[PDB]
């Protein structure tokens, strides 16, 4: 329901803002592309693939216990790494210089 | 007598360490826990072989006062070994179910008693076979929290009966 | 793209200068143990979990 | 791929197609079937990194959209999470797969299944001395009985009773009596 | 015909790899899966005992691990 | 004949074992220290380990020698080219011997076999035999899978053909 | 050598598509040659049927055979070996605390009544009851978690006055941990302190970064990046979870078969030594 609200006040307020004036694009080119969620909302009415969306966060909820200590590996390679190379990736066109 | 006394037994031979501190432990938690309940003797006369008898009725005398009475006996490595008498305390079984957790913990107390593990360990598993009705009260616990709350709910029964 | 960026890695001098084909060429093993740690044994981690 | 693909077309769409450069003729954002060649071509790990670099912030922007800056720094966002989402959800449906045939993925020879069965069928073409001699009221009481010597659930009586819970357990969908008129053939 | 070379480092290399690492991945998970459900299951037999015994005297599963125990049946 | 049959199994005593890996090992650094100059050259350290071959191949041929005289040939349904590790020990050092014969064509096709000397190193230690099988043993049931691969390249490869 | 003249040329092609390698270009060069409307159907198609379907195979099939070996008389007799051994060190741990509890009260006793041993053996019981209490745990998370944001805000062109304050507290750091490694140690004894593996880490872990320490002194340019590893360390957040016993299990399974896991690595190891050296043969210098 939340996401169906806030589709619909983007839808809204995309409305609203439409001065035809360009003080904004940025913003209402963003209350836009929030109309993409538009399709998200056939996952509420079929039951059977709301079960599928169900059984695929089973599985993340599964796997988020090694998916933090991962992240966490992954943090202590990268902070190795920018101890390695921190700085030195720099270069010029020309070869010689 | 008034109250059945209470026996510690079962882990291996009284007289060594291991099973000297694991009951001294156990009998340190009932002491402070039940303060004012419970009364601290040593015992260190045979009452399996009945100055043998002179403090029989020590016991009974501690044991006339509806109070619980603890027996740090020395000697006491069996519950058959007093079925005879009519003392008849508690037989608390302080209850080890694996041998090999038995010789690793004898290994790992000290140096001295490393050569003694092996007539300790025979003694502690003569008495393994012995069947468990014979004892009163059995201590499968391995962590002392647990073993002490099983036996000190016992000893509030028992305290309600009486 | 990982190459690409292996040989950056090896050819890297120095903190703000440029490249030098070759230099601090043992620098490969950071990127042989994380190819055995995350693509290699994570991945599968996850695949089996 | 629907939501991914109308995010780059409404985000990504305008960036100049350039040769030099990951936003191509062949690989743009333009169309939702070239979004969507493009988020297929990523799931594949093609270069997606560098599609990423060509999208980023400050691009220059197709001649006959209005705007003049075009491209934005929502890409690195954009790709990394439908990399990992991609990933995500081809895992969940391997494993799906997977494990809607672990009993034949985890097969064994000596015990039976359908293949069986698909065998005894053939065997319609006595014969059943030789496949007796081959193996690992007409064709379904045999069925049965083949079913019941394989796995095992006085004792025939007791298998007969076993037969007959399990027959009222998984009544049919709306049949009269098709596993009970087996039961009167499956009893011995 | 010097691509031979490459094909069959790119084929007994790309599966070889997976086999091996996919392997220790698995079997390390299932042992550390079946070391935590048997000891949970150790623990509830070990405490409804011990509650049966303390008042007398004072008186789903996964696909893989169904399919594991029909194996263990089977192999025994 | 038999008489010193006998002995030698008495010769391969754990030392000897370890000395046959000392040389693998040798052989495996002789192997790795190389470097190849494009038209003819070579660098004035790969003629010292051109040199240090003999070495290898001899060692190699004294313990195949070892082998077979304390063991059987093929006859006894236990013996050297029987066991399926052994061979590659065979034909790597038959090679070996084989290389020294001074034509032109060996060098280019003979020298290749030399690479397969680091596997010595499993045919020498039995827990990395049995790792080995390990390894392999989930990989028959992927023989389908080939077929069905092969299957699918060769159907997408005449319609690619085709169009 | 990527074209369809033939049907060797074609299986290659086709081939190299199939490991998902350039499959573009060839799809691109098959949108000029001719019309990109129907060439899609030829590549991703291909794609799907040999790439994904054919990696859902082999992991099935995988999968099923560990499925199967996994549950085999020797395989199943080795994990209730391992099951043995981790509930046999459990019980003894519970009654080697029992035992410490019982040293503890019969040390107060005989207290209640050689001085200097008595003395440094209550300190000694002392230290061991406050490293096991469950404040020292967190503090020793603060410190650790307070290491890793002095870790993680090194980047480049940082503020001169960031940089010396995180080599200072490099050393406030490196002395902390050696603090907790002495106190922890002296309380528990050594024998008793690698008993747990993580400690054996945390060991390695500290005297990689003194080796560290000392390795920049002497070359201040080089940086071996070990002092990091103690952001491993947080990971004891889990102690407090009820997930402790799923990775707890993971790493012992892990530990208890490294010997089979470091010759697995070895013979991949011979492999592409064999490929190298192959490849050497093949193309060297050419
Ligand atoms: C392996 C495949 C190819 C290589 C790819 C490598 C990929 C690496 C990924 C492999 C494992 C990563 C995922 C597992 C996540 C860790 C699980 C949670 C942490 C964990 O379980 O703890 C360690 C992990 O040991 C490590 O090595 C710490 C983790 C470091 C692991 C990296 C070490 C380097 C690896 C090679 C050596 C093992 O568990 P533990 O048994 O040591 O834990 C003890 C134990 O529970 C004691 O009973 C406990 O005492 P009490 O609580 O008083 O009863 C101890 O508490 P204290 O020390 O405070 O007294 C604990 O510290
Ligand atoms: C605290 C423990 C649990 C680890 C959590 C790590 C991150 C949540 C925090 C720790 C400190 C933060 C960093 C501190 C300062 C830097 C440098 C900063 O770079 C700049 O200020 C601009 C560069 C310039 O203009 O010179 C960018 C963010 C970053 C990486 C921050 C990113 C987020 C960080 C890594
Ligand atoms: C909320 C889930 C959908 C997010 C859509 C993208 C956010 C808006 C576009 C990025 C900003 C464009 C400059
Ligand atoms: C001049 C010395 C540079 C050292 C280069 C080392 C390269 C290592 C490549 C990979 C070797 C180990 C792979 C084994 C993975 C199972
Ligand atoms: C020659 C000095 C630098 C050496 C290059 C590699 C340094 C880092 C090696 C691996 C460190 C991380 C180990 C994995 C544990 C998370
Ligand atoms: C014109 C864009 C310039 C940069 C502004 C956007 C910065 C990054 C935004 C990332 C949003 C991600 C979260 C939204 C969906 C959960
Ligand atoms: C180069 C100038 C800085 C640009 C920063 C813009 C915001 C970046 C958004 C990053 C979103 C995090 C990605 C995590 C994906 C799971
Ligand atoms: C940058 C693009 C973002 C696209 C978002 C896709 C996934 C969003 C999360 C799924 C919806 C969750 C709503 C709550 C359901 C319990
Ligand atoms: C100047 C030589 C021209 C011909 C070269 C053709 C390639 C040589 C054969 C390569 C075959 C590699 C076999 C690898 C098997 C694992
Ligand atoms: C019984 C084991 C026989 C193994 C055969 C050796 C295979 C070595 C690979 C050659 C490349
Ligand atoms: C789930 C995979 C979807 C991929 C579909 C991509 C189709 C792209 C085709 C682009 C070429 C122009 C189409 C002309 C008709
Ligand atoms: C005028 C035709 C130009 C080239 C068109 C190529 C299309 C290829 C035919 C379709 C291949 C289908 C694969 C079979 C499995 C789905
Ligand atoms: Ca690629």
């Amino acid at each position: 329901n939340i996401l169906d609200f806030i589709v619909v006040s983007g839808a809204l307020v995309a409305f609203a803002f439409s001065g035809s004036k360009g003080k904004d694009i940025n913003t209402i080119k963003s209350l836009r592309v929030l109309r993409v969620l538009r399709p998200l909302k056939t996952i509420k009415r079929l039951p059977k693939l709301k079960a599928v969306f169900d059984c695929v966060v089973n599985s993340l909820k599964n796997v988020l216990n090694i998916l933090i200590v991962y992240m966490l590996f992954m943090f202590i390679f990268a902070v190795i790494a920018v101890q390695l190379f921190k700085g030195k990736f720099f270069y010029c066109t020309d070869e010689s210089k | 007598p008034s109250m059945r006394p209470i026996i510690l037994v079962g882990p291996s031979l009284k007289g060594y360490e291991v099973t000297d501190m694991m009951q001294k432990a156990l009998f340190d938690f009932l002491k402070h826990r039940f303060d004012g309940r419970i009364s601290i003797t040593r015992v260190t006369a045979d009452i399996s072989l009945a100055e043998v008898q002179s403090e029989i009725e020590r016991i009974f005398e501690l044991a006339r006062t509806l109070q619980l009475v603890a027996l740090d006996a020395d000697t006491i490595n069996h519950p058959a070994q007093l079925s005879k008498t009519s003392l008849a305390p508690i037989i608390v079984y302080i209850k080890i179910t694996s041998p090999k957790v038995l010789q690793r913990l004898i290994k790992s107390r000290g140096k001295s008693q490393s050569k003694h593990l092996n007539v300790q360990i025979a003694a502690s598993e003569k008495l393994a076979q012995c069947p468990p009705e014979m004892f009163d009260i059995i201590l499968d616990e391995n962590q002392l929290e647990d073993a002490c709350e099983h036996l000190a709910e016992y000893l509030e029964a028992y305290w309600k009966a009486t | 793209g990982w190459p690409m960026v292996l040989k950056h890695s090896v050819d890297a001098t120095y903190e703000e200068q440029g490249p030098s084909p070759g230099y601090r060429m043992e620098l490969s093993i950071f990127y042989v143990v994380y190819f055995v740690v995350f693509p290699f044994f994570f991945v599968n981690i996850f695949v089996a979990l | 791929f629907f939501i991914y693909a109308i995010i780059g077309m409404q985000v990504f769409g305008n960036i100049a197609l350039d040769d030099d450069t990951s936003i191509n003729r062949h690989n743009n954002f333009r169309t939702f079937l070239q979004a969507l060649m493009l988020l297929f071509r990523s799931a594949t790990g093609e270069a997606w990194h560098e599609i990423m670099l060509s999208c980023l912030s400050n691009q220059a922007c197709d001649e006959q959209a209005n705007a003049t800056e075009c491209g934005s720094d929502f890409a690195y966002f954009y790709f990394v999470s439908f990399i990992f989402l991609c990933s995500f959800l081809m895992l969940n449906l391997f494993v799906a797969v997977i494990m809607d045939n672990f009993e034949y993925l985890t097969r064994d020879s000596s015990i039976l299944g359908p293949h069986h069965l698909d065998e005894f069928i053939r065997v319609w073409a006595n014969d059943m001395f030789e496949m007796l001699k081959h193996m690992s009221v007409h064709f379904t009481s045999t069925l049965m009985a083949l079913i019941r010597t394989a796995l095992e659930i006085t004792k025939q009586h007791q298998c007969d009773a076993e037969l007959r819970k399990e027959i009222s357990v998984v009544w049919a969908n709306l049949p009269q009596k098709t596993l009970d008129l087996l039961v009167p053939p499956h009893k011995p | 015909f010097s691509s031979f070379y490459f094909i069959v480092l790119t084929l007994f290399g790309n599966y070889t790899l997976l086999n091996v690492f996919l392997a220790i991945a698995v079997d390390n998970l299932a042992n550390a899966q079946e070391l935590t459900k048997d000891e949970e299951e150790m623990e509830e037999a070990a405490n409804q005992k011990l509650a049966l015994q303390k008042a007398k005297e004072v008186a789903a599963r996964s696909v893989w691990e169904q399919r594991a125990s029909q194996l263990r049946l089977q192999n025994l | 004949n038999v008489v010193r049959k006998y002995a030698k199994r008495i010769t391969e005593w754990p030392p000897f074992e370890y000395m046959i890996l000392a040389t693998i090992i040798a052989n495996c650094i002789v192997l790795a220290l190389e470097q190849h100059l494009p038209d003819g050259d070579k660098t004035p350290m790969s003629e010292r380990l051109d040199d240090t071959e003999p070495y290898f191949i001899g060692i190699f041929c004294f313990e195949a020698g070892i082998k077979i005289i304390a063991l059987g040939f093929v006859f006894h349904k236990g013996s050297y080219l029987r066991n399926g590790w052994n061979v590659m020990d065979f034909v790597v050092v038959l090679t070996g011997i084989l290389a020294t014969a001074g034509t032109d064509f060996d060098l280019r096709t003979l020298r290749a076999v030399r690479v397969l000397r680091p596997l010595k190193l499993v045919s020498g230690i039995p827990s990395l035999q049995v790792v080995l099988k390990s390894i392999m043993k989930a990989m028959v049931p992927l023989l389908q899978i080939g077929l069905l691969l092969f299957f699918a390249i060769l159907m997408f490869a005449i319609i690619g053909l085709e169009f | 050598i990527t074209n369809f003249d033939n049907i060797l040329f074609a299986i290659l092609t086709v081939f190299q598509c199939i490991t998902m390698e350039g499959w573009t270009d060839i799809l691109y060069n098959t949108n000029d040659a001719a019309g990109n409307t129907w060439n899609w159907l030829y590549f991703i198609p291909l794609i799907i049927i040999g790439s994904f379907f054919m990696l859902n195979l082999v992991l099935g099939v995988l999968s099923g055979e560990f499925a199967k070996e996994r549950e085999r008389v020797e395989n199943r007799r080795a994990f209730l070996k391992l099951r043995r051994q981790q509930q046999i060190e459990r019980e003894l741990n519970g009654y080697l605390e029992w035992i410490f509890k019982a040293e503890e009260v019969m040390l107060a006793e005989e207290d209640r009544n050689s001085y200097f041993r008595r003395k440094e053996k209550m300190f000694r019981f002392f230290i061991r009851r406050m490293v096991k209490a469950q404040s020292f745990y967190w503090v020793v998370l603060c410190v650790v978690a307070l290491n890793t944001l002095c870790v993680a805000m090194v980047h480049y062109n940082q503020p001169r006055r960031l940089t010396t304050t995180l080599y200072f507290a490099e050393f406030v750091f490196l002395g902390l941990f050696l603090t907790e490694m002495s106190l922890k140690m002296y309380g528990l004894g050594p024998r008793s302190y690698f008993r747990s593996s993580f400690n054996c880490f945390d060991f390695g872990v500290i005297v990689g970064s003194v080796f560290e320490v000392v390795w920049a002194a002497i070359k201040p340019g080089s940086s071996f990046g070990i002092s990091v590893l103690r952001a491993l360390r947080l990971l004891r957040i889990f102690k407090v979870t009820k997930y402790w016993s799923s990775l707890r299990n993971l790493v012992v399974s892990l530990l208890n078969s490294m010997k089979s896991i470091i010759s697995l690595l070895f013979l991949l190891f011979l492999f592409i030594v064999v490929f190298a050296l192959l490849g050497m043969q093949l193309f060297g210098g050419q």
